[PDB]
């Protein structure tokens, strides 16, 4: 819906970093 | 027997967050001259001299020049500590002499008894320091004729893996507890925070851990677990935007195993942003709770902050919850509130006024306090419920006459 | 307070009379404490 | 009954007993508070200087009730 | 003098309103009180934990000292 996938965009722009 | 699911709503959505960070030891960090406070500086210093030490140990004169610098302000500086240390023990066994200081005992407010009572009890010798810290907790009925308060709140705060005053994991830790032959309360907090980078090593992210326990005998018989995972970052959309995400588990333990027994889950964001005079802070979460026997229960929560420019003056928030209980279908319960604020000054007086709207219920709660540190000019409103009483009171007199 | 330990001596005393001839009734509620620290 | 045998007692006990020990201690803080402007006298003796002037007793008792340091 | 009549005067024409008492069934009849002030609070108890708000939090400065 909009915080799980959203909550998950978040989750992999900052596993993209570390 | 958990709670329910608009607490967790309530407690994953509040605002927009930040973690817990370094803290400097300030007569090594400028080397011997005073300093001021800065973020980013004192951010660079720790992270910088853990550099400094791994090319020292490579090798690399320059780096072994910084190190070494840094390790006489070091020696200096805890001498000149000490030193302090044993000037103010001397002036204390001077002033006083093989007696004690003693501390103010507390204030509980006025009561029907002679207020010295018990006063002896709460006034004792110092120990001036061990670490942590400790406050006595109050219930809100005490007994008649006997002091209220019950328990004991303990306090650390530590910063564990450092080399020489530059840390390495910020970590603290606050429990209650209440013991008697009767009951047994046991309440517990720890944050643990992990810095990633600081800038110019990179951007500020930061991550954090929180545990939490309740125990609450003989009423209960189960215990309570969260725990918070929760990372920040500064960007991600521009410079210097703080965002962040997190996730949160919690069981209630039967029989205190938390193995057995109701769970939840829940995640969350933060974000704020600046368009055209607008500035905005907002948050959401999403909750996907356990029942007893039920089965998945699930709720949505938001919050935003509306800042603005021009009028600089004004306050406005938002907030709405959605509720999703079984027969999905056709129960989508909503709720959203609105929330304004305002300020001025007149007459020798400040007043304040607050105007709330729950939108279910359509109703207007309004709101204004003054305060007049000048004059009773205020006091003129003071003749409206004055007149009333007395058309209650010749009205009662009426009535008790007959 | 001799470093810590306290040492000496203290005494209190309460009394409560009732002066109403009103619901309550006429007593007289007397209390006394004494307590030493000794070596 | 005794409820007045109750509240003669406890008039004889505290005006034979409660009175005099307060009255004791009293007088040894303003023995002890003389001793004090004694010395701070005899200081300003020891250099060439002048009195320290002390406060009037209005102002000792009502700094007694609105100090800032002890 | 003057003014405790002329305010008095107002007052009972100001408070003769129409009605009178609708407004106090609709003020009552919302028994579900005004919405209160969050704070974090543990589920068993209710007692107060600590938050990490950031408008609050970007003051706060700590330092290191050796200990005795
Ligand atoms: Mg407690």
């Amino acid at each position: 819906k909009f915080i799980f996938w959203a909550a998950m965009v978040y989750a992999t722009l900052y596993g993209n970093y570390e | 027997r958990l709670p329910p699911m608009t607490f967790f709503v309530e407690q994953m959505s509040e605002g927009v967050l930040k973690p817990e960070g370094w803290a400097t030891m300030e007569t090594v960090a400028g080397l011997g001259e005073e300093v001021t406070e800065d973020e980013g500086a004192e951010s660079f210093n720790h992270v910088y001299y853990r550099q400094m030490y791994e090319l020292a140990v490579a090798g690399d004169p320059w780096a072994q020049r910084e190190y070494a610098a840094m390790l006489r302000a070091y020696d200096k500086g805890c001498e000149s500590y000490r030193a302090s240390y044993e000037e103010a023990d001397v002036d204390a066994n001077v002033e006083y002499g093989v007696e004690s200081y003693v501390v103010d005992p507390i204030d509980f407010g006025p009561s029907f008894d002679p207020e010295d009572m018990y006063s002896h009890r709460h006034a004792y010798a110092e120990a001036a320091d061990a670490g942590v810290t400790v406050i006595p907790s109050q219930d809100y009925y005490g007994p008649e004729h006997d002091d209220p308060l019950n328990g004991i709140v303990f306090q650390y705060e530590a910063q564990p893996f450092s080399r020489h005053g530059w840390g390495g994991v910020p970590f603290d830790l606050t429990v209650c507890c209440e013991k008697d032959k009767t009951s047994l309360c046991l309440q517990g907090e720890t944050h643990v925070s992990l810095v990633h980078s600081v800038p110019p090593f990179g951007p500020r992210h930061i991550t954090q851990v929180t545990g939490s326990w309740e125990v609450l005998r003989p009423n209960i018989k189960d215990v309570m677990y969260q725990l918070e995972v929760d990372t920040f970052k500064d960007g991600l959309l521009g410079k210097s935007d703080h965002a962040g995400c997190g996730l949160m588990l919690a069981r209630l333990g039967e029989g205190g195993d938390p193995r057995k027994g109701p769970t939840a889950v829940g995640v969350r964001l933060q974000d704020t942003l600046r368009v055209g005079p607008f500035k905005l802070e907002a948050c959401a979460s999403k909750v996907a709770v356990q029942g007893p026997t039920g089965g998945k229960e699930e709720g949505w929560g938001a919050r935003a902050f509306v800042g603005y420019d021009w009028l600089p003056g004004l306050g406005m928030a938002f907030d709405f919850i959605q509720e999703r209980t079984p027969e999905e279908g056709g129960k989508r319960l909503r709720g959203y509130g609105a929330n304004f604020t305002y300020d001025w000054e007149a007459l020798g007086a400040a007043f304040g006024m607050e105007v709330d709207y729950v939108a279910a219920s359509e109703s207007v709660f309004v709101s204004v306090n003054a305060f007049s540190g000048n004059d009773y000019r205020l006091g003129w409103l003071l003749l409206l419920p004055a007149v009333n009483y007395f058309k209650e009171t010749v009205s009662s007199l009426w009535a008790r006459l007959r | 307070f001799i470093n810590g330990n306290q040492l000496g001596e203290r005494m209190l005393f309460q009394v409560d009379q009732g002066l109403n001839p009103l619901s309550g009734g006429i007593y007289n509620r007397a209390t006394a404490s004494y307590t030493k620290f000794l070596e | 009954w005794l409820l007045p045998v109750a509240i003669a007692a406890e008039v004889l006990f505290y005006r034979r007993f409660l009175h005099p020990r307060l009255d004791d201690n009293q007088r040894r803080v303003e023995r002890e508070e003389e001793r004090v402007w004694a010395l701070r006298g005899q200081q300003r003796r020891a250099l060439g200087l002048h009195r320290p002037h002390r406060p009037d007793k209005d102002a000792a008792w009502r700094l007694e009730q609105m100090y800032d340091d002890d | 003098a003057v003014k405790v009549a002329l305010g008095v005067a107002f007052a009972f024409w100001w408070t003769s309103g129409p009605g009178a008492d609708e407004e106090m069934d609709a003020k009552a009849q919302q028994e579900p009180d005004r919405r209160s002030q969050y704070t974090r609070h543990y589920a068993f108890k209710g007692r107060g934990r600590k938050e990490f708000l950031r408008s609050d939090m970007k003051n706060d400065a700590n330092e290191l000292v050796p200990t005795r």
